[PDB]
């Protein structure tokens, strides 16, 4: 669509419409008897129509539209670092995440992590909803909806009270081996950037000049168990490519 | 003897070598450029002139009639600079040419002239230069970047060794126009010459020369050296040339006089060859084995049959040898051919040639430009004469052929711009030469190599590109007839020209956005170089060694100053001091050296000239009248550095700052700072964002006032004068007689720019710097723009800092801050934003702006004004009406409810919708102004009508002034020749200027005069009302708007931000960190004073980088603190003025023989006492980057100030009251705020809107999207076997949609369990694969 | 259009349970093929899955 | 020369385009006011029966908020036989109360009630209003305030205060959920006043670059660059007649537009009338008076006693302006209406009055006063 309330045709469109007006010339042509000098020549121009269709630029050369830029032919679709596979069946954006800079907390335990609450509101709302139609402060789902948008002062306490055991996972980019994500148990503070252990930073390869970190949210009894048995920062003081402890000290320790 | 703007504040100068050269106007680049673009041309080498006369004279087939240019000419502006920007527009000249038709009569000799006629004709728009070098395209500023791209010529190059497996070098010549085609001649792997067109199929090498007018025999006449056969009547008695023996064999019997010189079996060597030289050896006895295989040079036929006995290119044989024997042939020609020197290859490759004769040739360039065309006779010759011989179609430039000419050793620079046979042949022959191991191939990174191209240079081709589509149009208009009536004026049009004008300065890739964080951000946008953009590079196939430091850019491009990252070493910046040749080469100077004293002229060299001289350094050292001190002297020479001898200099460096840009020379310390960690620090200089007050660095290199001064961004008198009125938003200075141009008010008018918005939604804001009465001279600052103080840079804030481990506070780059650094609001920024509501017309009606909203709360409504638009300065957050209007719904059926409907509640409720203005959710500010524009012939609202009450108060002020002045001046003569006449001197003086007016004298020549003086003063009276009504005219003029647009109304926000933990802070020196805590102030660490530090940096950060640059600043920083201290001491206790100049001359003398010299006894009183005020809060400093200041100094200058030597100081902790172990670096550092803030980096998202194709969260924070999970981060999590996690972040969080809400329902409820499903990408990937035709399904 | 490359009487309808001419609507008609211009009663949805 | 504008809106975007290969569109989800309130009924204590029930009620509200098919439809496009009426009733009630608070209500007066149904009981003049809507609302649809008050039994201050807060409610709650922004319209042809008479001339909004790809097929494309040339020549000749044959519409707005019809231009232009309705059709001129689309001038006539000719659209017009007028204290019927334009020569019926007094949506004479 375009301003006006008018719209312009897309790539695979382009191709079905010269598809389809190369087979009718040549239908009407071959209905009327032309000489075989002109319906062959609408022949190999309909194949030729077809070939740009299925896969553009493999043969001869590809056909380009208004931006001098050759089309999207259906293997394009398919294939490629923009395809499918690649670009949305091995991996995806999702819901329940968030980003922000990470800052130093010299206080924190081994397990722990410092998580904003506008952050925190954000991420755990349906379980707030959960929480606040449950103890009987709203009797809808709207009037919760209505409670959460004005931020009163009781769902700063069912917040604290959602959260308390309920772990986050951290991730920093590149992941380049499994400890570029862990899970944390979070501790609510002020401000707009995640604290970070000291000691984990080295597994992370992180440093505190501007760096940012995702955070994920799991969901269910087995994603919350998984996170607590299998990724949780305690688990993990040993390298797994060889025998020696990651989580160390470093520089003034 | 400093100016007034410096005379207030003197910074001291550390540096000991004396300036011959003082620093160029920084911006001289773009000006030049589009000077040369703009002005008229009595020739035609630049500009639009040789635009022109590149088309025209455009004429028609059959030459009755032509079209010719005579000139052009550029009018004024209809708006102004700040006017364009305020309201959107384009700051632009209209161009008018004055063509000329002329008839020429059929049936005559030659062209008749039975009519001409000459009419002027508007070609469109061109958008004019500002005096900062930017463009106003649309109302924002904009930079057009210079281009370094490969220079036109004839190029000789070699593949490395790769392009085949046996290790042989391929070698290959290319020839690069300006406007054409490609000719390439490369070798083959068997030593067979090829040519190539536009990258096009391999073709024989001789096809161009048969192409020419050439034949075989001339061919070899060129390319090959002959041998003279003679046939005494015995054994062919043959004549030889000594040198032609070199590297050869004898293989018989070489005799001369009976003497065998060289015997059978027996290498030819040089005392050998003497021996023939000596000798004279002509008449050389071979056998017939000696012409067993040589090639003939020409043909030969017998005499008696006449037949053709052997073809060119033919090598001999015993029985062909027999037969010309008998044929009366005595005189034989043939080729000479050796391996060291004069190799075969034209005779081979006429051996592979196919073609005979000039149409074959002809034929098979058709067939090759043309594939499977049938071509003829006619248009193959027509295209091989237009390819590379026609000027409208091949262009080499002035340029191009100088570089030709000097790379084929030709004596004459000028020639013409397209080829021929010569040069074709010359390139053939230097590219043998090289193959032959004669020649040397090209470095196509060395900077003589490579041009700049320049913002004019390519206006001018754009305006030649549209100029030809015009011509074209002409030509198929012109060939008809009905002349008799038509004028030049319907037979052009603006369109084809005016387009290609604003598509290239509003879309082009070089054209941009300007940078506008700080000044120094602009000035490195515009002075910057770019590899990239049409005819360069591409960020990917670009190389590996177009990114490397070239020893030829010393002086000229900076190597410490790129942007890391894909781009590094394609964008460069220029040096201090560089130029431009006149064909574009960057050039930089030096100081001749002669006799061995270093003398004053100053010549500019460029990469090629400078390679062939000794050129010392600008560290050595010299005496007082220019000779140089040790025998033995550092130099460059033919690109290294060694030592040579006092005498075999020939120049010398200018300056210390030679080879680095402006960023890297602002730097102090540079000179101990790692390279890397220099680079790192100038990038991140230019991204600090202005605070509410300005502060100057108090450790500087001496750069700063050149950068804010010219920047642009600061008032700068136009001419000397007294301030006559000064206030917070303009200054008027009253002019010196000695400037003031004749009959004129002398008086200049400053207005300010007062909290303006900038391209990254900032404040630009200028401020006075002068008070009343005061005097200033021609070049001096008036007023200070953003990040400047008393017209220096100033980038940061000045911090008390040390260095210490805290708690772990500090660890790993972050930042320990004080909570009296929040209080006073060092770091505090403002950010501005604009808002626009567009009032249009639709099918069912006009849209309109009011107050009457159908269906809002008087609450909502109560900050909006009777017209519908908020209050100036009214406080709003997310979702305030900052605009109200309505759109029309259109009509009905109407029935019976919607007419109940409308009964009860109103008939505007059911015509109307709201579709107001709404500030966005999550923002906030202050409106600070709003503006309207409405269309002509529409009625203007209230608001209008008060802001154009305002803008013409504005003007009518300024008018009166200088309506006042000379008024004022008039009535003065008056006055003073009506008391000459005899008038009373009180009753005059008592007398009104309206009594004046009216008065009685003698009959004398008095009365007359005093007539004309009313008369005089009633025109002034009269121009001065005209005046006024014309500006109030073009006040209240009504705007001309986009077609259905019918009202427009802007909005401006600003809001206030403070320094926070996450935000990120940095020093110049690669120093960067984010801020982690904000301390009380009880609790930061304190001296025996009691004073406590502001920040605290961690120590283990300076010596694994080694930036050790910021320990000395620190250093330096303390000591000037010191100074400021002991002159503030000695103020608040009043002592006496003597005191003080004489600790601030001593302050002014330290150092260990500096340049500068201050001189305290020729200042007043009132300016020492105005000195001493403004060096209270420490002394500046200037160290330059590699003659800056030593340790000793230091240590002298804090031994001045009473502080410890060694830079450290015993710190106490705040919290305990206990003496810290070891003593501590405090000191003050120059902190920056970066617009890294942690405001705009926070996000979060629970549940938003998907995409339509594949049901997925989208991207990025301004669409409240979701963060993507990778291919790795599926990877950690099935290395960590977290199965159902994964089935989590796949299926009821990205794209299963029944899962999604079932999820979503289930959280609510209280029960945390999926049911999964299948994703919706998966059937999308199976319908496109079956789209292909391909049956691909589940099953079981 | 009809028998293009956006036919509803093909791909199905553009709105939830309504025909393209407008005769049936609502969830009362679903499953229905309007005689006068050949469009089912369905979702909208089935749009991405016919071909 | 085309003139330029003095002012503009600076364009939005604020980047360089650097990158070479974007990714094709794909578009976003938009929440209308069905989804909102499915949203809300899945989140509801509901049973199968009654989802399904909800399902059929949402599939009904239509975009002001208002049920469009009665109960008995919706009870039986549930097809299944035990189901009772009061269930429906049961299932609606509930729904009503979803955000916003109104919605998916059969009339005024349930929508009206069930929004003072959410009012606590310490509201003033809540029994009054109640009492007002529920039993006379149409009284207060005839502003009568005195048959009202004979009904009512109440002095004139409570009955103002309820008036005030009847019309303080919300008659279409629907419309606060805005998924849908104005959209607008793009004119083809420009007309303004050059030398005193009206002149047309394109837009120039449209993209005119002439270019080909000679670097490689273009032979097809070269008969598109004529059709399009074809195309703005026949529209500029049709908007030019239709310009220069209605030079009095644009000079003194309406009450002078020409009965010209398809066939006149046809012959003007020598083409057939098909391809005059079909260029002319979702086609718009800007004008100083507005944007009009050009079959807005093409109308019907009556006869004129004169012995001319005269359009719908002028006596539409002159229609307006009598009754814009009328007495006050008595307005003016229809039979008045047709006695005034025949004395001006106009020769038109009266039921054709009252069909052009309906079209302009304008009530009978005893609602006017
Ligand atoms: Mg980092
Ligand atoms: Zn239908």
């Amino acid at each position: 669509p375009l301003d006006g309330g008018r719209f312009a045709t897309s790539d695979l469109n382009d191709l079905y419409r010269r598809v389809i007006n190369r087979n009718n010339r040549l239908k009407r042509l071959l209905d009327l008897a032309a000489p075989d000098i002109i319906v062959r020549n609408e022949k190999r121009m309909l194949q030729e129509a077809v070939d740009a269709l299925l896969d553009n630029g493999r043969r001869g050369r590809a056909i380009t539209g208004s931006n001098k830029r050759p089309l999207k032919s259906l293997a394009d679709m398919i294939k490629g670092k923009q395809g499918r596979f690649r670009q949305n069946l091995l991996g995806k954006r999702v819901d329940y995440s968030g980003r922000s800079v990470i800052t130093v907390g010299p206080y924190l335990r081994l397990h722990q992590c410092g998580l904003p609450k506008k952050m925190a509101l954000e991420l755990f709302k349906p379980f707030i909803y959960g929480k606040l139609e449950l103890r009987g402060l709203a009797t809808t789902i709207k009037a919760a909806k209505k409670m959460v948008e004005r931020e009163e002062a009781v769902v700063w306490d069912i917040l604290d009270e959602v959260i308390r055991e309920h772990p986050v996972l951290l991730n920093r980019a590149p992941t380049l081996h499994r400890l570029g994500i862990q899970a944390f148990e979070p501790v609510l503070i002020e401000g707009k950037a995640i604290q970070l252990h000291p000691l984990v930073c080295a597994a992370y390869n992180a440093d505190f000049d501007g760096d940012q970190m995702a955070v994920h949210v799991p969901l269910t009894l087995e994603a919350q168990l998984e996170a607590r048995a299998l990724m949780m920062s305690t688990n993990n003081i040993l390298s797994p490519a060889n025998g020696e402890p990651i989580i160390v000290p470093s520089q003034d320790v | 003897v400093y100016s007034y703007t410096e005379k207030k504040r003197i910074r001291k100068d550390f540096g000991k070598r004396p300036q011959v050269l003082d620093v160029p106007y920084l911006l001289s680049i773009q000006l030049d450029s589009f000077q040369k673009f703009i002005e008229q041309d009595p020739e035609g080498q630049y500009g639009l002139e040789a635009a022109f006369r590149s088309v025209f004279p455009i004429q028609s087939y059959s030459g009755n009639s032509e079209l010719q240019y005579v000139s052009y000419r550029l009018g004024e502006p209809v708006f102004d600079v700040q006017e364009c920007q305020i309201r959107g527009v384009t700051y632009s000249a209209p161009l008018r040419v004055k063509l000329r038709l002329v008839i020429y009569e059929r049936e005559a000799p030659e062209g008749t002239v039975k009519d001409i006629k000459e009419q002027e004709v508007y070609m469109g728009e061109i958008p004019l230069m500002t005096d900062n070098g930017t463009f106003v395209i649309n109302g924002t500023e904009r930079v057009i970047v210079s281009q370094l791209h490969r220079s036109p010529g004839v190029f000789f190059d070699s593949d490395k060794g790769k392009t085949h497996s046996s290790g042989k070098v391929l070698y290959n010549a290319r020839i690069i126009p300006y406007r054409g085609s490609w000719l390439d001649f490369e070798f083959d792997p068997k030593d067979n010459l090829f040519v190539r067109i536009d990258r096009r199929r391999k073709l024989p090498a001789t096809i161009i020369l048969r192409a020419l007018n050439y034949t075989t025999e001339q061919i070899l006449d060129l390319f090959f050296e002959k041998v003279i056969f003679e046939i005494r009547d015995n054994k062919l008695q043959m004549e030889l040339v000594p040198e032609r023996l070199r590297g050869e064999t004898a293989s018989f019997d070489i005799e001369a006089n009976g003497k065998v010189y060289v015997e059978k079996g027996r290498r030819i060597t040089a005392r050998h060859i003497r021996q023939l030289e000596k000798d004279d050896v002509k008449l050389i006895e071979v056998p017939v084995e000696y012409i067993a295989g040589k090639v003939v040079a020409k043909d030969y036929i017998d005499e008696s049959t006449g037949e053709l006995i052997c073809a060119a290119n033919m090598e001999l044989s015993l029985d062909l040898l027999a037969k010309l024997s008998q044929s009366g042939h005595k005189r034989i020609e043939t080729l000479f051919t050796n391996d060291l020197d004069h190799g075969p290859y034209i005779s081979e490759t006429l051996r592979v040639d196919p073609t005979n004769d000039r149409l074959s040739a002809l034929v098979e360039i058709y067939r090759m430009m043309r594939p499977g065309e049938p071509p003829t006779r006619e248009a193959a010759e027509s295209l091989f004469e237009n390819l590379f011989f026609s000027e409208d179609r091949y262009d080499l430039s002035a340029v191009g052929r100088m570089k030709f000419n000097r790379s084929l050793l030709r004596e004459e620079i000028e020639g013409s711009g397209i080829l021929s046979k010569d040069d074709i042949i010359d390139v053939m022959k230097k590219l043998i030469d090289i193959r032959n191991g004669k020649g040397e191939v090209d470095d196509i990174d060395h900077l003589g190599n490579r041009r700049i191209r320049s913002v004019g240079e390519m206006a001018e081709n754009q305006f030649r590109v549209g100029l030809v589509r015009v011509e074209r149009a002409v030509k198929e208009r012109l060939s008809l007839g009905d002349l008799d009536t038509l004028m030049p004026q319907d037979m052009i049009n603006a369109k084809p020209i005016s387009a290609a004008v604003k598509e290239f300065f509003g879309s082009s890739q070089l054209s941009q956005f300007m940078d506008q964080n700080n000044p120094l951000s602009e000035i490195t946008h515009k002075r910057r170089i770019s590899a990239l953009g049409p005819g360069g590079l591409t960020r990917e196939r670009a190389g590996f060694e177009v990114r490397d430091v070239h020893p030829t850019h010393y002086g000229r491009v900076c190597p410490i100053e790129t942007p890391e990252g894909p781009n590094i070493g394609l964008i460069n910046s220029l040096s201090v001091y560089a130029q431009t040749n006149e064909y574009g080469f960057l050039e930089t100077p030096y100081r001749k050296v002669t006799d061995g004293v270093v003398t004053d002229e100053i010549h500019y060299l460029s990469a090629i000239e400078e390679g062939n001289y000794v050129i010392a350094q600008a560290n050595s050292n010299l005496d007082e009248e220019g000779h140089f001190v040790e025998d033995l002297v550092t130099c460059r020479s033919k690109g290294e550095s060694s030592l040579f001898s006092r005498d075999q200099v020939d120049y010398m460096d200018v300056s210390t700052q030679q080879v680095v840009s402006v960023g890297a020379s602002l730097i102090p310390f540079l000179e101990h700072d790692d390279a890397n960690r220099a680079l790192m620090g100038a990038n991140m200089q230019r991204q600090a964002v202005p605070t509410l007050r300005a502060d100057k660095p108090l450790v500087g290199t001496g750069m700063e006032r050149a950068v804010a001064v010219d920047s642009g961004v600061t008032a700068v008198a136009k001419r000397g004068g007294v301030v006559q009125y000064v206030d917070a938003s303009r200054i008027v200075i009253k002019v010196n007689e000695d400037e003031m141009y004749p009959g004129e008010a002398g008086i200049d008018i400053y207005n300010l720019t007062k909290y303006t918005r900038s391209n990254q939604n900032t404040c630009i804001n200028q401020m006075p710097c002068v008070s009343l009465g005061e005097p200033v001279e021609r070049g001096d600052v008036l007023a200070d723009g953003p990040s400047t103080d008393l017209g220096e840079l100033a980038l940061g804030q000045n911090m008390r800092v040390a260095f210490m481990p805290w708690n772990g506070y500090n660890f790993e780059d972050s930042i320990l801050v004080s909570e009296r650094v929040v209080q006073e609001d060092r770091f505090t920024t403002i950010h501005i934003q604009e808002l626009a509501c567009v009032s249009r017309d639709t099918k069912l009606g006009p849209e309109e702006i009011t107050a009457d909203i159908p269906n809002v709360g008087e609450a909502a409504l109560s900050k909006l004004d009777e017209s519908g638009i908020v209050y100036i300065g009214a406080e709003v957050t997310g979702g305030d009406i900052l605009v109200g209007k309505v759109t029309p719904k259109g009509e009905t059926q109407l029935t019976p409810e919607e007419k109940l409907l409308r009964a009860i509640f109103g008939e505007k409720a059911s015509d109307v919708k709201d579709s107001s203005l709404r500030v966005p959710n999550g923002v906030s500010g202050t409106v600070i102004d709003v503006q309207v524009f409405t269309r002509d012939g529409v009625e203007k609202d209230k608001r209008a009508l008060e802001i154009e009450e305002m803008q013409l108060k504005q003007a009518k002020k300024d008018l009166s002034e200088e309506l006042q002045i000379l008024e004022a001046g008039l009535f003065s003569r008056i006055r003073a020749v009506l008391v000459a006449g005899g008038v009373e001197a009180e009753k005059l003086d008592k007398l009104p200027r309206d009594r004046w007016l009216e008065l009685g004298l003698t009959d004398e020549e008095k009365q007359n005069q005093l007539e004309q003086l009313a008369e005089q003063y009633d025109e002034l009276k009269h121009e001065f009302e005209k005046k006024l009504e014309a500006k109030r005219r073009k006040i209240t003029q009504g705007d001309d708007l986009a077609p259905g647009v019918l009202k427009i109304v802007k909005v401006y926000l600003a809001v206030k931000r403070r320094i926070q933990p996450g935000d990120k802070m940095a020093g110049r020196h690669g120093n960067k960190g984010v801020i982690s805590k904000i301390n009380p102030i009880e609790d930061m660490p304190y001296d025996e004073n009691g004073t406590p530090v502001d920040i605290v940096l961690n120590p283990l950060g300076v010596p694994s980088r080694m930036n050790i640059g910021q320990i000395l600043e620190t250093h330096l920083g303390m000591a000037a603190k010191g100074i400021g201290d002991k002159i503030n001491a000695m103020l608040k206790q009043q002592q006496e003025v003597a005191k003080l100049r004489e600790f601030i001359q001593r302050a002014y003398d330290l150092g260990a023989d500096v340049r500068q010299k201050v001189d305290l006894s020729t200042f007043s009183d009132e300016e020492v006492m105005r000195l001493a005020e403004n060096l209270r809060k420490g002394m500046p400093i200037a160290t330059p980057v590699f003659d800056g200041a030593k340790e000793a100094e230091i240590k002298e200058l804090l031994k001045l100030g009473d502080l410890p030597t060694s830079g450290q100081i015993r710190l106490y902790d705040g919290r305990t009251g206990e003496q810290f172990e070891r003593p501590v670096t405090v000191g003050y550092m120059y902190m920056l705020k970066l617009n890294h803030l942690v405001d705009d980096k926070m996000h979060a998202r629970s549940t938003g809107s998907y995409s339509l194709v594949t049901q997925q969260p989208l991207g990025g924070k301004a669409q409240f999207g979701g963060q993507r999970f990778g291919e790795m981060e599926v990877w950690a999590l099935e290395a960590y076997g977290a199965a159902y996690t994964l089935q989590e972040m796949l299926t009821v969080k990205s794209d299963d949609v029944n899962g999604r809400t079932k999820m979503y329902k289930n959280i609510v409820d209280g029960n945390h369990q999926m049911e999964p499903g299948m994703p919706e990408s998966f059937n999308v990937l199976l319908k496109e694969i079956r789209s292909l035709g391909i049956n691909i399904e589940l099953e079981d | 259009e009809r028998d293009g490359l956006f036919c509803a009487r093909i791909f199905g309808p553009v709105k939830d349970y309504e025909c393209l001419c407008g005769k049936y609507k609502r969830l009362k008609h679903r499953g229905v093929i309007c005689e006068k211009c050949g469009v089912e009663v369905t979702q909208t949805k089935v749009r991405r899955e016919r071909m | 020369w085309d003139t330029i504008y003095t002012a503009g809106t600076p364009s939005g975007t604020s980047g360089d385009y650097i990158d070479d290969e974007l990714p094709v569109y794909q578009g976003e989800t938009t929440q209308t006011l069905q989804d909102y309130l499915m949203w809300q009924v899945e989140l509801t204590p509901f049973s199968d029966t009654d989802r399904a029930i909800a399902t059929s009620i949402v599939d009904a509200v239509d975009e002001t908020g208002y049920l469009t098919v009665p109960l008995e439809d919706i009870l039986e496009s549930i097809g299944d036989e035990e189901i009772d009426i009061d269930e429906v009733e049961a299932v609606l009630k509930r729904i009503q109360r979803f955000d916003p608070v109104g919605v998916a209500a059969k009339d005024l007066r349930d929508c009206l009630l069930i929004q003072l149904s959410q009012f606590d009981k310490t509201t003033p003049w809540l029994e009054e209003a109640r009492l007002i809507i529920s039993d006379h609302l149409d009284l207060l649809a005839n502003h009568d305030f005195r048959t009202l008050m004979r009904v009512t039994r109440l002095k004139e201050d409570v009955l103002k205060e309820a008036v005030n807060l009847i019309q303080s409610l919300d008659p279409r709650p629907g419309q606060s959920i805005q998924t849908g922004e104005p959209e607008y319209v793009i004119p083809d042809v420009l007309v303004r006043k050059h030398n005193g008479h009206w002149t047309v001339e394109l837009n120039s909004d449209s993209i005119p670059r002439l270019q080909i790809n000679q670097h490689y097929n273009l032979q097809d494309a070269k008969w598109l660059i004529k059709s399009l040339e074809s195309r703005n020549d026949t529209l500029l000749r049709v908007s030019r007649c239709i310009v220069e044959q209605q030079q009095a519409f644009f000079e003194q707005g309406e009450e002078y537009m020409k009965p010209m019809v398809l066939a006149d231009i046809a012959q003007a232009v020598e083409m057939h009338e098909s391809t005059i309705s079909r260029v002319t059709t979702q086609k718009y001129l800007h004008s100083p008076r507005g944007i009009f689309e050009l079959k807005y001038f093409f109308s019907s006539h009556v006869n004129t006693e004169g012995g001319g000719e005269a359009s719908s659209t002028a006596i539409r017009a002159l229609v307006k302006k009598l009754i814009a007028a009328e007495n006050p204290a008595k307005p003016l019927s229809d039979s008045k209406l047709t006695s005034l334009l025949s004395e001006q020569g106009i020769m038109v019926a009266r039921r054709t009055v009252a069909k052009y007094r309906e079209s302009l949506s304008i009530p009978p004479s005893n609602q006017r006063k």
